[PDB]
RNA sequence: ACCUCGAUGUUGGAUCAGGACAUCCCGAUGGUGCAGCCGCUAUUAAAGGUUCGUUUGUUCAACGAUUAAAGUCCUACGUGAUCUGAGUUCAGACCGGAGUAAUCCAGGUCGGUUUCUAUCUACUUUAAUUCCUCCCUGUACGAAAGGACAAGAGAAAUAAGGCCUACUUCACAAAGCGCCUUCCCCCGUAAAUGAUAUCAUCUCAACUUAGUAUUAUACCCACACCCAAGAACAGGGUU
RNA sequence: GCUACCUAAGAACAGCUAAAAGAGCACACCCGUCUAUGUAGCAAAAUAGUGGGAAGAUUUAUAGGUAGAGGCGACAAACCUA
């Protein structure tokens, strides 16, 4: 009857070890994931136009300047993939779509705080729960088996992507903040109307037209920024420096996949189509992979011959 | 920032500008489809009772990184075909005016300090 | 020893692994330019390439009167009057832009903030462009010039006679009346100074820096 | 919008909420455990712990002496301060205090706490005490525990 | 504004017997092990919590009796003995709170 | 003089604007007394936009500077239970005038109380445009004067949506003055082949193109404490 | 017993500048210019700020007087128990 947590009944002894044993569980399948083209890896058919590969999930490091070549800044924000793995793959019959769908999870989170049928579902898979999983749209050319994890070399430097997040939540904030209304003159008699909207309507109709501007929760809602150059990836931490801002506060988990725009729509011939597989070792790549055009640090200070 | 009704000093040789007059110019016009100049920008000038067209050479307002921000909001007084009306520039000038070379070439060369 | 400002972050949620990431690339750049240790008061020449600058060149000497900003986008103001017309430049440390950074003369204000210097006479900002750099000692503490500047009339860019500005290299004496100090003093918030909540402890991560940066070297 | 806001608004202002705050610190440091609203006690743990490092700090610091001097409106818990609590604490490096919510206020029904050093002469709580290592549950943990440990 | 007309008890009932009204039973509430009473499971038990403070005020006024004035607050640890107790060797040198009564069960 | 005088508050402005097209600008198109540049006129097009100031209560008007343009209207001459009351025939008063006077003048002028705690309805998170610079090019065109398209490259401005690495207000954060991203059509006509009417005819003939929408894709998809989540509730984390 | 005016006999007016002042700055005190709030309000006319006077034609306590076809009025058709 009464609502129980996983410490309600546990001894000062039996948590710590109750903790320690969670804990390595989680890092031994995590690990144990490490190696998938050695595990019956689906097929991994070439790129071809009109292929569409999965996404990663990953997290909003923060932000930083990025300097180019030509001696201009660029904002740069940090998107580190944290233990994200392919958790669900549907045909293009079974999800009734006009394409596949790949879920993919991120931000492995306790196992004390997920619902029943969750933790069901990743202890079928082999994997902790992950904070959020998303539904990333492919082609059948660029299925990947469950379990396999992604990686920030997923992407590769000069690639245009598309981050999705829920943004900042402002909760319910007046019309002026909300939607830039101009409000009223602070002096000059106004009477107790400074930031208040004004006629919400006209008195012909008699009511008020659906979707008008009215103050409310503002925030705390999915938003994309679309073709966001990826302009270097440092392989060693799974981090990618995506140009401008993104969505959400810091720490907060972005769906980062390839940029939908047209001008960006056949440009993944020579990025890896289903996802780069540190395990196929073709080449161990650098610690960082930058962009032609970035000042790398370590470089010698540019001067304009 | 140069917005209209800014008193401006004028830094030039013309004697228009350095003439003494009861009120000080004020822009009239910020030559931009936003009413907010910047370095570079062309305005108009409430000039001794006249309008007259100048060039803003530096602002109080803070811009982009590596660049200069004047304590005094500098303007070189240009006739409409571009030609600076004085002959000398005294002050510094930023090196970005130099971007436009070709726009403000003879603005440029009547320049003498740059920063 | 000196630890630079920028390298010891404000306060936040932000994880630590993005300063680990940023100061490794603030390490690498230093490592290809050499910049020196300096405060808000010394006199810095900044010698930065320019595209559109003469020789595409350009050095800029002035006082730094701010100092601003952590990480790799930290950045130093540098003020100073030109055929009398007072210029600043907001300079980024770690612009690869910048070709060299010379401390003229290492001084310590007794201000970490000399933006009043916008306010003060213009020869307190005025400083020789061809200056030689003077020599300071190998071991020898940063020297702290108690310089009380003299200040122009009232109407100021600040209020900085303002307790919560907190300026002390001002001869207020010369310039505000006792009854301006005393209405300035309205704003004192004496309890600021006490209450230990707000203070920012920053020992343990100055010590893992400089751990980083000693493994750097 | 309080993102990142970590001081509670509290009495009339900011330095209303020191002095709330200053006298309830007062309070605890003379009687070792004090019951008020939770939302000022939470708020002054802080202080309390923060007291508790200027007095390992030790008499001699002046700036310790000033923070001292300000937060103990009663001057005769300096001395106690100095010589009482933070030689007590003075193998510890924190969590001073405990903290333990009350059954609300008869009179507003109000959220409340009582805060204690640790350690004090003072009779001690009913703290809440974890289920016993003999319990069912536990006593199956302990089971799995050993073969873990007889398998490594 | 006023009201354009009186809302009826269909609608009055409606809004004041709305579960989103409705007062929500309590499933953090478990007996005491001590004294057996009820008490909220994140809070305090009342009964015991109520001798604590009881007990505690009786010690403060033994202390505030020894101390005899205010800003008499001592300099020394301070060890509450009750009836048929003596100091150890760790209670010396530490101010002596005695009570009349026994040492309670619960107090240690 | 049909509802409203046991009250439907009524100029101008702020705020937010919904709609029409009889289109001011941007799009396409026919004609021209269309050489080019400007234009004029007509068809189609309402997705988007349609400036800031001086005097004046002005809506407007004039003027100044711009703009691609600074559209005409309807919405209780939209919107005072959102705001302002400068004008405006309430109470005071002066001037000119009328009257014997009280007092008055669609004359001027100085002043003059802007209520409402929301019961109901309704509503409260639903692929962007434009300008300019260079070049084309001093080319096509033109006697000269002058002076283009299209294509290409680059820059911006605004609008929408986000963000805090810098700068700025400022400081565990929120912001802009800062930065980042912004992606498809629309139809008027111009033509092929071809009958009725063996020519011809772009076709409310069958038909072939410019001619595309059926938008496409994108997004979302499972006790207790703290929180970048939040009025409450809800939501995220607690390994 | 408010208010208009008056009668009797009282009281108050810091400080500074000036000098025997219907003088100036400025408290107390009197008033109520402008703004905001309030508008079933704290108030059936208030609050906060701001402001005019503040040795006088001032303010003000006490008692008395003028009564409605009237009184009183530095005329605002003012005031005469909201
Ligand atoms: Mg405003
Ligand atoms: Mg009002
Ligand atoms: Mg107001
Ligand atoms: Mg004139
Ligand atoms: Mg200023
Ligand atoms: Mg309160
Ligand atoms: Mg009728
Ligand atoms: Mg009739
Ligand atoms: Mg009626
Ligand atoms: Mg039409
Ligand atoms: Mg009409
Ligand atoms: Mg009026
Ligand atoms: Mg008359
Ligand atoms: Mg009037
Ligand atoms: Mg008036
Ligand atoms: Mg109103
Ligand atoms: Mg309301
Ligand atoms: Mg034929
Ligand atoms: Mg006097
Ligand atoms: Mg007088
Ligand atoms: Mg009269
Ligand atoms: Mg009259
Ligand atoms: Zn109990």
């Amino acid at each position: 009857k009464s609502g129980t947590w996983w410490d309600e009944h546990l001894s000062e002894e039996n948590v710590p070890f109750i903790k320690q044993l969670v804990s390595d569980e989680d890092k031994a399948q995590l690990a144990s994931k490490l190696c998938p083209l050695k595990d019956e890896p689906w097929p991994i058919h070439p790129w071809e136009p009109g292929s569409f590969r999965v996404g990663l999930i990953a997290l909003k490091l923060g932000m930083m300047p990025l300097w180019t070549k030509d001696g201009q800044k660029h904002v740069v924000t940090l998107l580190q993939v944290q233990d994200c793995h392919v958790l669900k793959y549907t045909s293009k019959e079974n999800c009734n779509g006009k394409m596949a769908t790949l879920s993919v999870g991120g931000k492995t989170v306790s196992r004390f705080r997920k619902a029943t049928s969750i933790l069901e579902f990743y202890r079928e898979l082999g994997l902790p729960p992950k904070q959020t999983v998303k539904i990333f749209n492919i082609t059948d050319n660029a299925a990947i088996k469950p379990g396999t994890p992604l990686y920030a070399a997923h992407f590769r430097p000069g690639q245009y992507v598309d981050v999705t997040a829920k943004t900042i939540g402002k909760g319910f904030q007046g019309v002026m903040k909300r939607w830039g209304f101009k409000g009223q003159p602070a002096t000059h008699g106004q009477t107790k109307t400074h930031r208040r909207p004004g006629a919400v309507a006209t008195g012909d109709i008699g009511r008020v037209w659906p979707g008008t501007k009215m103050p409310g929760k503002m925030g705390n809602i999915y938003r994309t920024e679309y073709g966001l150059k990826v302009w270097r990836i440092n392989t060693k931490h799974n981090i990618i420096y995506v140009n401008g801002s993104v969505p959400g506060h810091k720490n907060c988990l972005v769906k980062v996949k390839d940029s939908k725009l047209p001008a960006y729509k056949d440009l993944g011939k020579n990025l890896p189509f289903p996802t780069y597989f540190p395990d196929g070792d073709e080449e161990e790549l650098p610690e960082d992979l930058y962009d032609e055009n970035v000042c790398q640090p370590g470089a010698p200070s540019i001067t304009f011959a | 920032a140069i917005q209209k009704m800014t008193r401006v000093r004028v830094v030039d040789n013309s004697a228009l500008g350095n003439s003494p007059y009861h009120r000080a110019p004020r822009c009239i016009h910020v030559y931009k489809k936003n009413g907010v100049g910047k370095v570079g920008d062309q305005i108009l000038l409430a000039i001794k009772g006249q309008k007259k067209k100048a060039l803003i050479v530096g602002h109080c307002m803070p811009g982009p990184r590596m660049t200069p921000r004047f304590d005094s909001n500098n303007v070189v007084l240009i006739e409409d075909n571009g030609n600076p009306v004085g002959t000398r520039i005294k002050t510094p000038i930023p090196t970005s005016l130099r971007k436009r070379e070709g726009e403000y070439s003879k603005v440029l060369a009547i320049a003498q300090n740059f920063v | 020893r000196f630890l630079s400002p920028e390298f010891i972050p404000r306060r936040g949620r932000t994880d630590p692994l993005k300063f680990q990431i940023e100061r490794k690339d603030m390490l690498e750049r230093r490592k290809v330019l050499h910049i020196p240790e300096f405060y808000v008061g010394s006199i810095l020449r900044v010698t930065t390439a320019d595209p559109y600058a003469s020789g595409k060149i350009s050095q800029f000497l002035g006082i730094c009167i701010q100092r601003s900003g952590r990480g790799l986008g930290a950045t130093f103001i540098l003020r100073n009057v030109i055929e009398g017309q007072g210029v600043e430049i907001c300079f980024e440390l770690y612009n690869p832009r910048v070709q060299e950074i010379q401390v003229v003369k290492l001084e310590k204000r007794l201000d970490d903030s000399l933006l009043y210097l916008r306010d003060a006479l213009p020869e307190y900002s005025t400083f020789d462009v061809n200056m030689k750099p003077v020599v300071q000692e190998p071991n020898q503490k940063v020297p702290v010039n108690e310089l009380k500047v003299k200040m122009k009339p009232k109407p100021w860019s600040k209020r900085w006679e303002r307790p919560n500005f907190n300026i002390k290299g001002i001869r207020f004496d010369l310039c505000l009346t006792e009854q301006q100090m005393k209405e300035a003093q309205k704003w004192n918030q004496p309890w600021l100074e006490f209450d230990m909540m707000r203070e920012y402890d920053t020992s343990k991560i100055e010590a893992a820096i400089w751990k980083e940066i000693e493994a750097s070297k | 919008i309080s993102h990142g806001r970590v001081f509670r608004r509290m009495g009339l202002g900011p330095e209303s909420r020191i002095h709330l705050l200053r006298n309830l610190l007062t309070g605890l440091v003379r009687h070792e455990r004090i019951e008020a609203p939770w939302a000022r006690v939470d708020e002054m743990r802080g202080y309390a712990e923060k007291l508790i490092d200027y007095g390992k700090l030790g008499d001699t610091n002046e700036r310790a002496m000033r923070m001292a001097d300000f937060w103990l409106t009663e001057k005769d818990l300096i001395p106690k301060l100095f010589q009482v609590l933070a030689p007590r604490y003075k193998d510890q490096t924190g969590g001073y205090t405990r903290m333990l919510q009350i059954p609300n206020r008869s009179l507003d029904r109000a959220k409340m706490a009582v805060i204690e050093y640790k350690g004090n002469c003072l009779p001690p709580l009913p703290l809440p005490r974890r289920d016993s290592h003999l319990t069912l549950l536990n006593q199956l943990l302990q089971g799995l525990r050993q073969d873990l440990r007889q398998s490594q | 504004a006023a009201p354009k007309n009186r809302r009826t008890i269909e609608v009055n009932r409606c809004r004041r017997r709305n579960p989103q009204k409705l007062i929500k039973v309590k499933n953090n509430i478990d007996v005491c092990p001590e004294c057996g009473h009820l008490k909220q499971k994140h809070v305090l038990c009342a009964y015991c919590y109520e001798k604590v403070c009881k007990e505690t005020a009786e010690i403060r006024r033994q202390i505030g009796k020894q101390e005899g004035g205010p800003f008499k607050a001592p300099t020394i640890e301070t060890v509450v003995l009750y009836t048929g107790e003596t100091p150890s060797e760790q209670d010396q040198g530490k101010r002596i709170i005695e009570r009349d009564r026994k040492r309670p069960s619960w107090f240690t």
